[PDB]
């Protein structure tokens, strides 16, 4: 637990206007604008009608067989369950036109991928706050109901004007993992080089994802392979090379010039290419740079919607 | 091709209801009187270089006959629309043959099955065709009887973003020289198919035909990816649980690394009689 009241008074105002929209169906919704679309489905800006509010839809598109598409939205209905200040606001998740929809809070900055294409560098004092959501939000998982997310990266980190941090799209459902989600791979990869080789991985396959999208945040740029010596100062390869670096390289690291040894040795040990060796989530949440960020004085909200431009 | 020019008398044929999608086109049941399969297809490309191929290879298949490979029978093309038209096979795909619990496998009837597969494949490689797509689920069982389908199929260039979705059961199929090219943005027909390519789709057949199921568990293709063209994977399914050491062999051989020293399916032919 440990949920501040602040937190569990914004959690009691979401369940509650939840139960106020009731259940629902397609043609309840209507666009707004393109969000975006990737490795399975796109999400767009969508105003419920019943119950006057503006939710985010994420349709996916799967013709299979009936039988596991109800074992997945009966999966996918876990999601009522969880309900966390760092998982975004769970609504509901439906069936229709053979096109699964998750309905999901609105976050209003986006995700930290596209923050991080307008802002070009996230700064450390922050990148601090956002490290610290993401522990809060991979041990709430872990603990209360024992799963693991398995695709920490920046666009899937969502930022609003309110000042919070939540994690969306981690794999509570095992079947629409093995169903669809596995078949894709992107231009980048922020896998563990311990799932790469297809033996049993953890949470500390999170720790090394989440380890790589901050410094790929922190610099600007997708890590691996590590920039070139006339690239660093100023600041083409295809995926089976940029696996294979994954496994056979050593990790990235943050420059020693810019950020705090906390701050290195943080991503250091997040980047351990031994699971073993690697930082568990009980270990990072006392590491010294989560203390210093904790307790420091940031206004996130006001970071944000200066960087982006939003009220 | 205006399907009159084919050895095949043809009067008429009818389309029937389908019988599954791919990223080639839609395959239906059909009527010549005899039951076939009707693939549609449809050409963006237009740059008549893309229909020359077509061309070439519909006309290269009408010199194929062979009892262990689909019988091709016609092709026509009214730009952008194509239909291949193969001889229905009835009985059922050996991927979900060795999948069933009633079905009784044995070191006999594997040994008999991949020898008609090699007899197939032996054939369409003496022609100079490669299949560029053998697995589990384009061979099919009636009774005593083996049909490889769906070969050459991939050397075309039809209607298929910057992302891949490739499926499980077609990776465990893929040699190392083919997933280390897979990246977005290049097309399946650029890829490195080939010989012995083929001989190491029938390396994960076999297999198939010795433990009923993939080499590898359903997981992140990214995963599968680095573990094909590595090499490791197949190195650690051979330590993991073995078969037989004249069985584990002919696997070994065919999953080889180095596509050089992958045999040929003439030899294989030979390796698959010395056995129990
Ligand atoms: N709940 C949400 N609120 C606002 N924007 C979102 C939300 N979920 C996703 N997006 C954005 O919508 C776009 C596409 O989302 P998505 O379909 O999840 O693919 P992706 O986030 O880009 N990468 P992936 O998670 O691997 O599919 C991205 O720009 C996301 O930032
Ligand atoms: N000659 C045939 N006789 C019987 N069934 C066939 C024949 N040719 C194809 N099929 C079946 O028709 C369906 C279409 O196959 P296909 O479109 O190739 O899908 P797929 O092989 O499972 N994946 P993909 O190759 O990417 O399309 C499959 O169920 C085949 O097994
Ligand atoms: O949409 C998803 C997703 C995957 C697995 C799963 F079990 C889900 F429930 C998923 N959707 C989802 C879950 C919780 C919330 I709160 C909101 C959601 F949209 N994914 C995984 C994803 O991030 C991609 C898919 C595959 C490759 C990389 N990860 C997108
Ligand atoms: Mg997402
Ligand atoms: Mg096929």
């Amino acid at each position: 637990l440990e949920l501040d009241e602040q937190q569990r008074k914004r959690l009691e105002a979401f369940l509650t206007q939840k139960q106020k929209v009731g259940e629902l169906k397609d043609d309840d919704f209507e666009k707004i604008s393109e969000l975006g679309a990737g490795n399975g489905g796109v999400v767009f800006k969508v105003s419920h009608k019943p119950s006057g509010l503006v939710m985010a839809r994420k349709l996916i598109h799967l013709e299979i067989k009936p039988a596991i598409r109800n074992q997945i939205i009966r999966e996918l209905q876990v999601l009522h369950e969880c309900n966390s200040p760092y998982i975004v606001g769970f609504y509901g998740a439906f069936y229709s036109d053979g096109e699964i929809s998750i309905c999901m809070e609105h976050m209003d900055g986006g995700s930290l991928d596209q923050v991080l294409k307008k802002a070009g560098r996230i700064p450390e004092q922050i990148l601090g706050k956002v490290s610290i959501a993401v522990i809060k939000g991979l041990t709430y998982l872990r603990e209360k109901h024992k799963i693991m997310h398995r695709d920490v990266k920046p666009s899937n980190i969502l930022v609003n004007s309110r000042g919070e941090i939540k994690l969306c799209d981690f794999g509570v459902s095992g079947q629409l993992i093995d169903s669809m989600a596995n078949s894709f791979v992107g231009t980048r990869s922020y896998m563990s080089p311990e799932r790469l080789q297809g033996t049993h991985y953890s949470v500390q396959s999170d720790i090394w994802s989440m380890g790589l999208s901050l410094v790929e945040m922190a610099v600007g740029r997708y890590p691996i392979p590590p920039p070139d010596a006339k690239e660093l100062e100023l600041m083409p390869m295809a995926i089976f090379e940029l696996l294979d670096y994954i496994v056979n390289e050593p990790p990235p690291k943050l420059p020693s010039a810019v950020f705090s040894l906390e701050f290195q040795d943080f991503v250091n040990k997040c980047l351990i290419k031994n699971p073993a060796e690697r930082a568990d989530l009980k270990q990072l949440m006392v590491h010294a740079f989560i203390k210093r960020s904790d307790a420091e004085e940031v206004d996130f909200a006001g970071w944000l919607c200066s960087t982006i431009g939003l009220n | 091709v205006y399907l009159q020019e084919w050895d095949i008398p043809f009067e008429q044929v009818e389309l029937g209801e389908p019988i599954g999608q791919g990223r080639w086109g839609r395959v239906h049941r059909g009527r010549w009187h005899g039951e076939v399969a009707i693939r549609l297809l449809e050409m963006d490309g237009h740059n008549q270089d893309h229909l020359k191929l077509f061309k070439k290879e519909v006309m290269n298949y009408r010199q194929t006959r062979h009892e262990n490979v689909v019988l091709f029978m016609g092709a026509c093309m009214n730009p952008p629309h194509l239909a291949i038209i193969t001889s229905f096979c009835k009985g059922r795909t050996l991927h979900s043959f060795v999948r069933d619990p009633k079905t009784s496998l044995d070191i006999n009837k594997t040994r008999q099955i991949a020898q008609e597969i090699i007899k197939g494949m032996g054939y369409l490689h003496a022609k100079g065709i490669v299949h560029k797509d053998l697995k589990s689920k384009n061979v099919f069982y009636d009774n005593g009887k083996v049909v490889i389908t769906d070969f050459g199929l991939f050397g075309i260039s039809g209607v298929v973003e910057n992302q891949l979705k490739l499926s499980h059961d077609w990776l465990c199929y893929l040699a190392p020289e083919i997933v280390r090219e897979m990246t977005p943005g290049k097309d399946e027909d650029q890829l490195p198919f080939s010989k012995a390519a083929d001989v190491y789709a029938f390396g994960t057949v076999w297999y198939e035909l010795q433990a009923r199921d993939w080499p590898l568990k359903n997981q992140a293709a990214e995963a599968s990816i680095w573990q094909i063209g590595s090499g490791e994977g197949m190195k650690r399914v051979l330590t993991s649980v073995s078969l037989g050491k004249e069985v584990s062999e002919i696997l070994s051989a065919c999953w080889a690394f180095d596509l050089q020293e992958r045999p040929s399916f003439s030899l294989l032919m030979d390796m698959l009689e010395k056995l129990p």
